[PDB]
Parts: structure tokens; C-alpha cells; sequence
């Protein structure tokens, strides 16, 4: 029954309308859903634009009238240009008459404003395509008009609004840029008018919701007019005294000052700079006697949250802000604004004390520019000493744990406040380090956001006065945990003396015996139960290792040996209570030590002692385990085996090209390995089915082949000596990896495979050519058919691949030269497949490889296979590329589909292609390329969009073609492109535009 | 006491994602395009009583756009999400926001930057700015691992009701209650489910 | 500086 | 909240799936602590399980004796079970319920105390 409205046949039942509609809107459950779907159909009706005037003027329902402006919105929009003239013009005194009706009528003035302001931009969708070529009196009539009522001169206000905002902030992307540039410059040659009605309406009072709306085009205006009807008039008085002090229009003048702020005037006129002052002293006085004054509890107002005082403190926190970072120094040499200036940065210091995340990182960026500024500015830094402290103390209380971003512009506010007056810094610290220990402050959060600001500050004092502080704050914070009693305090108060000693490796690496001492505590801590205790030992060894590392590897004074061998000796003991993943954090900064080892033979010999424990569990599993292979069905044996290999990756990591001889210690068995493991994971799939791959004892074992992957990556990533990486290494590897994948079914394939493939192709690619040949066989076809059924399945598969075509493209395009022509035709396939994802990482490489192999194949020269590449695929790159530029459904690459293009049709227009890319027959012989190609384009888009006319596709493809040497015009031109094919009559015009 | 809430926001941002972690506790794999609308009722329980979404789960691809900015209309609140995997839709958050501030003129609007579990963001912290000239609050969400999921919610609860100290509090569990026709059945369901692998199976939990 | 050693020990 | 009459037994992180057997599917219904609660006046005892954050219950329901943990095929730390009277949304309703834990030791210390709770239930 609801289902009748979409009968056109009949007349439009105006009540079955707004019953659909209400039980849409206020409805619920299965009918507002029922009718939601005929709204839907509804509106979508090509012909529902006729019935629009219908129901405008004869239903009682807003929203209803509601849905047929959006309607006809999207009719002018779209279709306006195809239309009768009569129905133009029809459509336009019907909404132009509505808009007065709706004014005068004071009750529907007050009731119904979001149905006038949908007839407004309804309107202004009309005037962008008739204003002012169509309609030269529109700002006169409406100038004139405004003096009549107040109601129909408000509604001017946001009429005009609506227009600046699509105009001006959203043309960019929504029509040409001739038509932009048209409708800017129709604006632009009738502002006198416009802005004298704004002024006049803004100095003459007095309704309210008439100045806020006016106020509120003004802030619009101010995005593009001349700064001389600013500067030049009355109404930066008007905006910092009158209308600042009633809180109606507070917020929106508050709004046009920030962007005043950022007016492009002039910098050498004095009475300017005059006015730039005036007008922030006046805002400031509103707020001090108007608001609140400087002393304010900003912070507690701001938590209170009455009104819209929030959004009041952080529009004060954008105007102050805005205007210091361009204009301060206007207030830094007169005397007399010595006063108006600091009392601007203290609002600014109460306002960052408010708890509120982003607007805390608002004005953190203002303390970074401040704080900069007088780090190198001369004669600066005295003004704002007061200032600065403050500052200081704001934000050591503020400290956040090392989002890591807010950190670290934290610690960089806070080394300038350092340099500025270390003296002040130590100062505070201590003293908030005594009220953590006489507990006015203590607190677990207290301490812990102390700690990070004291540990943020190293490296800024001087030794002799860094060494003092270290002392003291370490002396504190000892005296502080003795005095705790209870696991849970001593354990916060601990780990936080660990993190200022990690923070300081300059006093480390002077005071080898504290050094020491340090280390060997944080081995002793590697055995406390506690909950984070453990994790906190090993982040911070290995913390200290990567700034201390070469005082591990000397023979300290003092000393017998090179710590590391201490660090050795004792790995069992050290390490016995720690989870695997701490183990091999362990393992790695031992490896960072001793890299840094340079005798070879020293090194090799660190090297093989600190492997001593997971060589010898190596050895005897791998004894074990190949007599007989049953013992790998234990899961017992599956992850001693993982943890073995992964403590490997963690040395390799930090060792590289120094992990070689370990790396050869185990390569051949750890191959022999991967074979083995590979036979029972297929064994497994055959006896129980696929899902077999998700059982734990499956997935133990492809762990062990992920490793070792992971392994191999990591070290040939990295090796220096390529030979030993061809002669040794790689020949064995792909025995065991390639084979093995190919014969795998689906599911059981590691993507790994194709990662580490990625990594050999990398390094030693252009040594080994047949081995790239090996690869792309083995791999190529079997994993596209994996991902070119749909874009869902394989994710890790669909990802990899195309990294590995990509580096096979860069550095061993022979291999695709020796592909037999059906499988190069399945490459070609692939690229282009990679074209219509939407996943950034295929989209990306896809669009990459394409651009490469054209690069390729041109190098090539006037060659056989260049010439057969242009007759087969050049046509199918084109039209491949111009549908994800066109189809809407690919817009985030836009620039590399742009990048293509242009070079594809780059290769014609310079008469690089030796052959024709057309049939001997299609075309009259002596035929260039170029004449060719514009009619293959010219036919191409005549069919995909047949509501263009000849002309905007000849006048397209004429600018497209001519602007190939130039990318930023190009794809000016193919965003024009891309905004006439969304509606009917583009201008072929548009295309001349540059 | 309910409030009509829209949620806005380019195709594939998680926006429908969302509300269904909310509604059932599920994570959906699949990306199952929003066709118009879709109206879900969502309550929260506070220290002030229950407060009640309808949350209008708007569609973000143009081709299923519906209603657009019809959908807006009479709306309480809002939550604008973005994809922080994907710069064009943090370039489109102005457009979205255009839309729907011409609609509903001054209500309490969250900017969401979705799937920050992914390791390689695209649109970095410092790049995220929009929200402090247009007095929007923002988080960092993630429907996948419920990082911040429920700030949008309890920011837009304290602002409708206008208690800044409103806390989402626990709502109170009825004692639990206490047939052989049926035991073949249960059994049959039973042995489907333990064939079945539990998903993400290398999560933490 | 040695003063704090015994106190880091006994932690 | 009406949990002041009850007493915890046992406590563990967990997060919970529902089994959709008309989509061949397992669902996530909350992750969250998990509670072994008995009730002090008629001393069963019940699961209790909340979301984080938001606090919603997510499962509620008496560890019947009638209940058999079972394995699931991917998981050494989970286990599956047929419910048949659960009341965190509502009416009460059946459902295949399966809860994983961090580890495997947490997964087997749930199965004892889930089957000594079971021994209490039906005294
Ligand atoms: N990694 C990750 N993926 C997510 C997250 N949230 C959603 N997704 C994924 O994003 C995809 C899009 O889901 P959806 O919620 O439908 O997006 P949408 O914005 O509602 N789409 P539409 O606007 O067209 O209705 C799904 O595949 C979903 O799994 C998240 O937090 N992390
Ligand atoms: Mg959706």
C-alpha cells in the first residue's frame, strides 16, 4: 500500500507522501525502513523533478518539501542545461518566488529554517549555473529587497553566504576551472555592492539574528576579499568592541578576527600595523572586562562545560594564536604594549592548563613557535621570562608517556625552555620531586609523568651540571622507593629510576662502575615475578646498550675483560625466568654489542659463544628430529624449534652482515628443516583437509617456516659480501622454497615465500637471472590465480605479489622478455587487475609497475618486441587507465593513473612508437599515430559517455594531448574532464582554460 | 530520552563496522555496502539513567548515497569518520561536514579517524587539524581493537545531557534461570561449531 | 656517586 | 549492578563467540573479565561476563552440570560449549558459546574451576 507514490501513471497523492515520509522520519522498526526504500526509489525517479512543484506548494509537511528541493538539486545540478528554456525559467521564479513567501510569513520564518535554508542553496545551485550571464540583476534586486523586511535581508545574508562558500571554499573539486574562475570574478566584480550592505546592516543594528547571520557571511568573505575593505573602513572597530561584547554575536566575531588575522596585507605600511595592534588591544579589553579577567581558573571553567564556553576557550585559544604567531612582534618593541602582550600569552598559559587533549596540542604548537623564536631571536628571550616559567611547570605536569607525536613535542618545547634557563628547569623539578616524596603530590601517575619530563630534558645542560642533577634525582627518587612499603609502589617507583638512567647515556657511559652497577641490577630485576617488572628490565638493557654499546666491548679500567663476555658467561641464569620474546630482546642487544667488535676474529668468537645455548639445542634436535621425524609432531619440539630460529632473527637483526658465519653454522640443516616440516603440513592437509591449516600443530609448523624465511630475509637484506649471497645461499634456498610452494595447494602456501623471493630479487637480482626466471615460474601463475577471482581472498598473497612483480620489473626485466606470450599476456592482465583495486598497497604498485614497464619496453628501442607490445597492449594501458580515472571508484590514485596517461600519450606525440598501433586496413595508409590515437580516444569516450557531445570529447582530448609535457595542466585538464561527464552541456570551451 | 545521532563518512571508513561492535559485540570482516540508511537503536547505560541512540547509519559511496542530506534532517548529534589508512577520505571529512552542518546548525558533532590499528597510517596525528576551527571533538578509534571505541558515545552523552562528570556504569545482571527432544539437536549444532575455527586466531585474546 | 650503588643494589 | 549478594570464585580476562550456525560463522559478543560468582542464598554459581568500557554483559548464566567443555579445531586455548538459558540480552536464549583466553594455562585453570562450579551447582 505504501508502495503507490511511485505510480506516476496516476496523479501524486500529496497525504500518501507525507505519510510515507513521517513514517520514515518519526516512524521505526520494519515501516520506517519499508518506507525508506520507496523515498529512495522516489526521489531517484527521473521524472520527479516534474512533480516538485507540486508538492512545494500544496503539502503541509516540511521534510517532505525538503526532499523535493533535493530533487530538484540534483535535476539543476546535473540536467539543468538539457532542458527546455521554459522549464528553466519555470523552476527558477518557482523558487525565487517560495523563498519570499517563506519570509513573510514571520511563523514560517521562525518554524521552518531548515527548509528555507535548503531552498537557499537550491537557489544558489541555480544561480551557479544562470548568475550573472543569465541573470545580471540578482545582486541589485537583492540589495534593493533587503530594505523592505528584515526577514527577506537575513535570509539575503545566508543566500549570499551559500554562494561565497560555493564559490570560493568548494569549487575546487566541483566544477571546471573556467567556470570557477567565471563565477570568482562575477563575485568579485559586484563585492562593493554586497559588502556595502553588509556594513551598512552591521553599523545601523540591531535585530540579533540578523547581525549573526551577516557576521557569519562576513567570516566567509574573509577567505578572498582585498584587504582593503578591512583595513580601510570602521569595521575592525565595530568587530573588536561592539560585537564582542554580546555573546549572540561573540562566537562569530571572534571567527572573522582569527581570519582577519590571516589577511595578505601589506608589511611596510605603519598605519596598518597600527590597526593590527588596535583591534587585538580592544579584543583583548572585551574579554578581560566583558569575559572573564587574565586570572581566570580557565581550566575549571572549560570541565564546567556550561554553555558554550568551551567552544568559546578554544575559539580564544585559535584567535590568540593566530594573531601572536604573525603579529607579536608588533607588540614587542612599544613600551606601551608591553602590558597587552603578556597579558595575551597569560590567557594562552591558563588555557593550557585545560584538560583537553587537542586544544592542549593547539597551543603546544604556539609554545613551539614561541620558544624557538627565542631561542634565536636577539634581545627576545627577557621579555618572556615570566611567560616561560609558567610555561615550564605547565608542561612538566602535562608530560605524556614517551601518544608518542604529543611527546616528543613536548620534550622539544621543553629543551627550549631548558636552553632558556637551566636554572629555573632544575629547580621546578626538584621541587615537584619533593612534593612526590613529603606526598602533598604523590601519586603513581604523579611520578611516572615527573620521571618522562626529567627524562626528557638530556642533553641540554651541561656534563658538570647534568652530573650534579643526575645525582640529585636519582638520590631523591632512591630515598623515595625505600620509603614506600608494598610490592606495588616499589615496583612504580623502580622502573621509573630505571627510565631516567636509560635517558641519560652521557653520565652512563662517564661512570662505568654506575654503569655497571646499573646493568647488573637490571639482571637481577630479570627474575621479579612482578607483573612489568620483567618487561621493564629488558626495554631498558637494551635501551642502554644502543647508546652505551662500545663501553660493553672494551676492557673497562678496572676490569679483566669486555663486559660482553661477562654479559655471556652468565646468559643461563640471567635469562632462565624470562619469557621467550624477552629472551631474544636479550639475544639482540648482546648482538648490538658485539657488532661493534671490529677484529673479525673477536667478533666470529662473541658470535659463537653467545649462541653456545641455542647451537646446542639445534644440534641435538636436529639429531633428533631427522631420526625419525616423528618427534616434529610434538608441539613441544615445534616450539623449542621456532624459539631457536627467532633468537637467530633477533641477533641477525641487530648483527647483519657480522651474522654470517652463524648463519652458516645452520643453513644447510635449517633448509633440510624447512623440507621436512613442508612434508608434514601437506602430509597433515591430505589426512585431515584444509582445516588442517588452523589447527595449532599446523600452524607450529608453518611457524618454523615463517621463521626461517624471516631469517633468511633479514640477513640477506642486509649482507655486504653478494657473492657468498649467489654461491652460497641462494641456490639452496630456492631448492627448498620454490618447489615446494608451487605444490602446495592454496591454502597451505606461505606468503612469506613471496616476501623473502621479494628481498633475493632486491639484493642480488641482476646476478642471478635464471634464478629470477625460476621464480616468476614457480610463483607467477599459481598465486594470480589465487587473487584474481575477487579482491577479497589472500590479502598477504594479493599484496606480495605485486612487491615481487614490481622489483622483478626494476631490476631483472629480462625475465619477463623470456615469459612464453600467453604468460606475458597474463602479466599485462595482472598489472591492469592491480589497477581496479581499491587496497592503497596493490593500487599503488599496480600503477607503478605499469609506469616502469612502459619505461622498459621503451628503452628497448625500435626492437621486435617493443613494436609487438605497442600493437598488443598499448591501446589496453590507455583505455585500463582512463576507466579508474573515470569511474569514481579510484580516486586515491588519481595522480599516478594521471602520471601514466601522460606518458602513454607522451610516447605518440613525440613518434616513439615505430609501428602502427592501428590495423593496415582500419585506416588510410602514411597515417600518423597521433591522428590514430585521437580518433581511438575520441571513439573510446564517445561510448563510455554517450551524453557527451562530440565537441567537449574533441576540445578534451584536443588540451589532453597538447598539455602532455606538462603534469600539473594535465590533470587540471582530466579534473575538468572529470566534473563534465557528471553532468549534461560542459562548456567545450573549459578545456582552453590554461 | 533518545537522540537522533547520523554518522557520516566516505565509503569502507568502518562507519557500519562501528555501530555493529556496538550493537552486538561483532567485528565484521566483510565490507557490505550501506544502501541509503540504516536505523539502529542504541542505549547506553550512565550514572544519569539510560540514554538511547538512534543512530542513523548513513551511506558514504555516491551510488548508494540515498537521501544524502535528507537523512541529516532533525538530527541531535553527529559522528564524521574518516579512514586514517586513506588520505582521500580525510580529505572529503570537510565535505561531509559541509553537508551536515547546513542541515543541523549547531549540534555536537565527533570527527572519527578510524582503523588506527593498521600499522601504516596514511594521514599522520599532526596532519588531523580540521576539527579545531569547527569546535568538533576527536579520537583515534578502532572498530577492530575497540581502541577508544566508546569515547564518541561518551563525549556526545555528556554533551546531550549536560553533565560533564556522566560516566557509563554497569548495568545490573538478574540472577540466571535453571528437554531430551532437543538433545540430538544441540548435539548437531555443537559438532558444526567445534569444526569451525575461531577467527583471528593470533590475536592476544 | 659510590653512595649510590649500595642503595641501587638493595633495591 | 546487583552483584553485592554474590562472591567471586574465579576471575579471568576472556573474550567470547557466539556460534551463527546459519552463516557457518563465529561472532564475537564481548571481550572482558569473566566471573565465576555464587551466590551467597543459594549458593550457585553463574557466569558473569561484562564488556569493557562500556560495561554491557555479554554472558550470564549458571555453569549447569549438565555443560560439557569441548575443543575447538583451531585452538589450544579455547573452549566450546552449548548454552541454553542465557540471559545478558534478555529472554532467555540457547546458544554455542565458545570463550578464549590468553593462554593455554588460563584455558585449562578455567576448566577446573568450570567443572568444580559444576560439582557445587548440583548439591
Ligand atoms: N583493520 C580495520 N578494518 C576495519 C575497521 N573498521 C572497519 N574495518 C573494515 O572496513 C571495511 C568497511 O566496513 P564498513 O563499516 O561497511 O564501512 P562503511 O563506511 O560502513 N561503508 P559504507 O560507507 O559504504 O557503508 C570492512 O571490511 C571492515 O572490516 C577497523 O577499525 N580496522
Ligand atoms: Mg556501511
Amino acid at each position: 500500500s505504501m508502495e503507490g507514490i511511485l505510480d506516476f501513471s496516476n496523479d501524486l497523492d500529496i497525504a500518501l507522501l507525507d505519510q510515507v515520509v513521517s513514517t520514515f522520519y518519526q516512524g521505526s522498526g520494519v515501516q520506517q525502513k519499508q518506507a525508506q526504500e520507496i523515498l529512495t526509489k522516489f526521489q531517484d525517479n527521473p521524472d520527479a523533478w516534474q512533480k516538485a512543484d507540486q508538492i512545494l506548494q500544496f503539502s503541509t509537511n516540511p521534510q517532505s518539501k525538503f526532499i523535493a528541493l533535493s530533487i530538484l538539486d540534483k535535476l539543476i545540478t546535473r540536467k539543468w542545461k538539457l532542458l527546455p528554456n521554459d522549464h528553466r525559467i519555470g523552476i527558477r521564479n518557482f523558487v525565487v518566488g517560495m523563498i519570499i513567501s517563506m519570509c513573510q510569513d514571520d511563523e514560517v520564518f521562525k518554524t521552518q529554517k531548515n527548509l528555507i535554508n535548503k531552498s537557499d542553496l537550491t537557489l544558489v545551485q541555480i544561480l551557479k549555473q544562470e548568475w550573472p550571464q543569465n541573470w545580471p540583476e540578482f545582486i541589485p534586486e537583492l540589495i534593493g529587497s533587503s530594505s523592505s523586511s528584515v526577514n527577506v535581508c537575513e535570509n539575503n545574508m545566508i543566500v549570499l553566504k551559500l554562494l561565497s562558500e560555493e564559490v570560493f571554499d568548494f569549487s575546487a573539486e566541483q566544477m571546471t576551472q573556467a567556470k570557477a574562475l567565471h563565477l570568482k570574478n562575477s563575485m568579485s566584480k559586484e563585492f562593493e555592492q554586497i559588502f556595502k550592505l553588509c556594513f551598512q546592516v552591521l553599523e545601523q543594528g540591531s535585530s540579533s539574528s540578523l547581525i549573526v547571520a551577516t557576521l557569519e557571511s562576513l567570516l566567509r568573505y574573509l577567505h578572498w576579499i582585498p584587504y582593503r575593505y578591512i583595513y580601510e573602513t570602521n569595521i575592525l572597530e565595530l568587530l573588536s568592541t561592539k560585537f564582542m561584547t554580546s555573546p549572540d554575536t561573540r562566537a562569530i566575531t571572534l571567527k572573522c578576527l582569527t581570519e582577519v588575522s590571516n589577511l595578505k596585507i601589506p608589511q611596510d605600511n605603519d598605519l596598518i600595523k597600527r590597526q593590527t595592534v588596535l583591534f587585538f588591544q580592544n579584543t583583548l579589553q572585551q574579554i578581560a572586562t566583558s569575559v572573564m579577567p587574565v586570572t581566570a581558573d580557565l581550566k575549571a571553567t572549560y570541565a564546567n562545560a556550561n554553555g558554550n564556553d568551551q567552544s568559546f576557550l578554544q575559539d580564544l585559544a585559535m584567535f590568540l594564536t593566530t594573531y601572536l604567531a604573525r603579529n607579536r612582534a608588533l607588540l614587542e618593541s612599544d613600551e606601551s604594549l608591553r602590558e597587552l602582550l603578556l597579558n595575551a600569552h597569560q590567557y594562552l598559559i591558563q588555557l593550557s592548563k585545560i584538560e583537553e587533549r587537542e586544544l592542549f596540542k593547539t597551543t603546544l604548537d604556539y609554545w613551539h613557535n614561541l620558544v624557538a623564536d627565542l631561542f634565536y631571536e636577539p634581545l627576545k628571550k627577557h621579555i618572556y621570562e615570566e611567560i616561560c616559567s609558567q610555561l615550564r611547570l605547565v608542561i612538566i605536569e602535562n608530560m605524556v608517556r614517551p601518544t608518542i607525536q604529543l611527546y616528543k613535542s613536548e620534550r622539544e618545547v621543553l629543551v627550549y625552555l631548558t636552553h632558556l634557563n637551566v636554572i629555573d628547569t632544575e629547580e621546578i623539578m626538584i621541587s615537584k620531586l619533593a612534593r612526590q616524596i613529603d606526598g602533598s603530590e604523590w601519586s603513581w601517575h604523579n611520578i611516572n609523568t615527573l620521571s618522562w619530563a626529567i627524562g626528557s630534558i638530556s642533553g641540554t645542560m651541561s656534563e658538570d651540571t647534568e652530573k650534579r642533577f643526575v645525582v640529585t634525582v636519582i638520590k631523591d627518587l632512591l630515598g623515595l622507593c625505600e620509603q614506600k612499603r608494598g610490592k606495588d609502589n616499589k615496583a612504580v617507583v623502580a622502573s621509573d629510576i630505571m627510565y631516567v638512567v636509560g635517558q641519560y647515556p652521557r653520565f652512563l657511559k662517564a661512570h662505568w662502575n654506575f654503569l655497571r652497577t646499573v646493568i647488573l641490577k637490571l639482571f637481577k630485576f630479570m627474575h621479579e615475578t612482578h607483573e612489568g617488572v620483567q618487561d621493564m628490565a629488558c626495554d631498558t638493557f637494551i635501551k642502554i646498550v644502543q647508546k652505551c654499546k662500545y663501553h660493553f666491548v672494551i676492557q673497562q679500567p678496572r676490569e679483566s675483560e669486555p663486559f660482553i663476555q661477562t654479559i655471556i658467561r652468565d646468559i643461563q641464569k640471567t635469562t632462565a625466568d624470562l619469557q621467550p620474546q624477552q629472551v631474544h630482546t636479550f639475544y639482540k642487544a648482546c648482538g648490538i654489542i658485539i657488532s661493534e667488535e671490529r677484529s673479525v676474529a673477536e667478533r666470529n668468537r662473541l658470535l659463537s659463544d653467545l649462541m653456545q645455548l641455542p647451537n646446542m639445542a639445534w644440534d641435538t634436535i636436529v639429531e633428533q628430529s631427522t631420526a625419525n621425524p616423528t618427534l616434529l609432531l610434538d608441539s613441544e619440539t615445534v616450539k623449542i624449534i621456532a624459539n631457536i630460529i627467532k633468537t637467530n632473527v633477533a641477533v641477525c637483526t641487530s648483527m647483519g652482515a657480522d651474522f654470517y658465519p652463524q648463519l652458516g653454522h645452520i643453513y644447510y640443516n635449517m633448509l633440510q628443516l624447512y623440507r621436512a616440516v613442508s612434508s608434514m603440513i601437506s602430509a597433515q592437509v591430505a589426512a585431515e583437509g584444509l582445516i588442517a591449516t588452523k589447527t595449532p600443530k599446523v600452524r607450529g609448523l608453518r611457524t618454523i617456516k615463517k621463521e626461517i624465511l624471516k631469517l633468511v630475509e633479514t640477513y640477506i637484506s642486509k649482507a655486504r659480501n653478494l657473492d657468498d649471497v649467489v654461491k652460497v645461499l641462494v641456490e639452496p634456498l630456492l631448492n627448498a622454497v620454490l618447489e615446494d610452494y608451487m605444490n602446495n595447494v592454496p591454502d597451505a602456501r606461505d606468503a612469506e615465500v613471496l616476501n623473502c623471493m621479494t628481498t633475493v630479487v632486491e639484493k642480488v637480482g641482476h646476478m642471478i637471472p635464471q634464478g629470477v626466471i625460476l621464480i616468476l615460474q614457480s610463483v607467477f601463475e599459481c598465486t594470480l590465480d589465487m587473487i584474481n577471482k575477487d579482491f577479497t581472498e589472500y590479502p598477504e598473497h594479493r599484496v606480495e605479489f605485486y612487491k615481487l612483480l614490481k622489483v622483478i620489473n626494476e631490476k631483472s626485466f629480462a625475465a619477463f622478455l623470456e615469459l612464453p606470450p600467453a604468460a606475458f599476456k597474463l602479466f599485462v592482465d595482472a598489472i591492469c587487475w592491480a589497477f581496479k583495486h581499491n587496497n592503497r598497497d596493490v593500487e599503488v604498485n599496480g600503477l607503478q609497475i605499469a609506469l616502469d614497464l612502459v619505461k622498459n619496453i621503451e628503452r628497448m628501442g625500435n626492437v621486435p618486441f617493443a613494436n609487438e607490445f605497442h600493437k598488443n597492449y598499448f591501446f589496453i594501458f590507455v583505455s585500463e587507465t582512463f576507466f579508474v580515472l573515470t569511474d569514481s571508484d579510484h580516486k586515491s590514485g588519481f595522480s599516478k593513473q594521471a602520471l601514466l596517461l601522460m606518458k602513454l600519450i607522451s610516447l605518440v606525440y613525440d613518434n616513439k612508437i615505430s609501428v602502427p598501433l592501428y590495423q593496415e586496413a582500419e585506416v588510410p595508409q602514411g597515417t600518423s599515430n597521433q591522428v590514430y590515437l585521437s580518433q581511438y580516444l575520441a571513439n573510446m569516450l564517445s561510448n563510455a559517455f554517450p551524453h557527451l557531445t562530440s565537441e567537449q570529447i574533441a576540445s578534451f582530448l584536443s588540451a589532453l594531448t597538447k598539455q602532455c609535457k606538462d603534469l600539473v595542466v594535465f590533470k587540471g585538464t582530466l579534473r575538468d574532464f572529470l566534473v563534465q561527464i557528471k553532468e549534461v552541456g560542459g562548456d567545450p570551451t573549459d578545456y582552453l582554460f590554461a | 530520552v533518545q537522540f537522533k545521532l547520523v554518522l557520516v563518512g566516505d565509503g569502507g571508513t568502518g562507519k557500519t563496522t562501528f555501530v555493529k561492535r556496538h550493537l552486538t559485540g561483532e567485528f565484521e570482516k566483510k565490507y557490505v555496502a550501506t544502501l541509503g540508511v540504516e536505523v539502529h537503536p542504541l542505549v547506553f547505560h550512565t550514572n544519569r539513567g539510560p540514554i538511547k541512540f538512534n543512530v542513523w547509519d548513513t551511506a558514504g559511496q555516491e551510488k548508494f548515497g540515498g537521501l544524502r542530506d535528507g537523512y541529516y534532517i532533525q538530527a541531535q548529534c553527529a559522528i564524521i569518520m574518516f579512514d586514517v589508512t586513506s588520505r582521500v577520505t580525510y580529505k572529503n571529512v570537510p565535505n561531509w561536514h559541509r553537508d551536515l552542518v547546513r542541515v543541523c546548525e549547531n549540534i555536537p558533532i565527533v570527527l572519527c579517524g578510524n582503523k588506527v590499528d593498521i600499522k601504516d597510517r596514511k594521514v599522520k596525528a599532526k596532519s588531523i587539524v580540521f576539527h579545531r576551527k569547527k569546535n568538533l571533538q576527536y579520537y583515534d578509534i578502532s572498530a577492530k581493537s575497540n581502541y577508544n571505541f566508546e569515547k564518541p558515545f561518551l563525549w556526545l552523552a555528556r554533551k546531550l545531557i549536560g553533565d560533564p562528570n556522566l560516566e557509563f556504569v554497569a548495568m545490573p545482571a538478574l540472577a540466571p534461570p535453571e528437554d531430551p527432544a532437543l538433545a540430538a539437536q544441540y548435539e548437531h549444532d555443537l559438532e558444526v561449531a567445534q569444526t569451525t575455527a575461531l577467527p583471528d586466531e593470533d590475536d592476544d585474546l | 656517586v659510590e653512595a649510590l650503588l649500595a642503595r641501587l643494589r638493595a633495591l | 549492578t546487583m552483584e553485592e549478594d554474590e562472591e567471586v570464585l574465579y576471575k579471568v580476562r576472556a573474550k567470547l563467540f557466539r556460534f551463527d550456525a546459519d552463516a557457518k560463522e563465529w561472532k564475537e559478543r564481548g571481550t572482558g573479565d569473566c566471573k565465576f560468582l555464587k551466590n551467597k542464598k543459594t549458593n550457585k554459581v553463574r557466569i558473569l561476563m561484562r564488556r569493557d568500557k562500556t560495561l554491557k554483559i555479554c554472558a550470564n548464566h549458571i555453569i549447569a552440570p549438565e555443560y560439557t567443555l569441548k575443543p575447538n579445531v583451531g585452538s589450544d586455548r579455547s573452549w566450546v560449549y552449548a548454552c541454553t538459558a542465557d540471559i545478558a540480552e534478555g529472554e532467555a536464549e540457547a546458544f554455542t558459546f565458545a570463550i578464549r583466553f590468553g593462554s593455554k594455562e588460563n584455558a585449562d585453570k578455567f576448566k577446573e574451576e568450570f567443572e568444580k562450579a559444576q560439582e557445587i551447582n548440583k548439591k
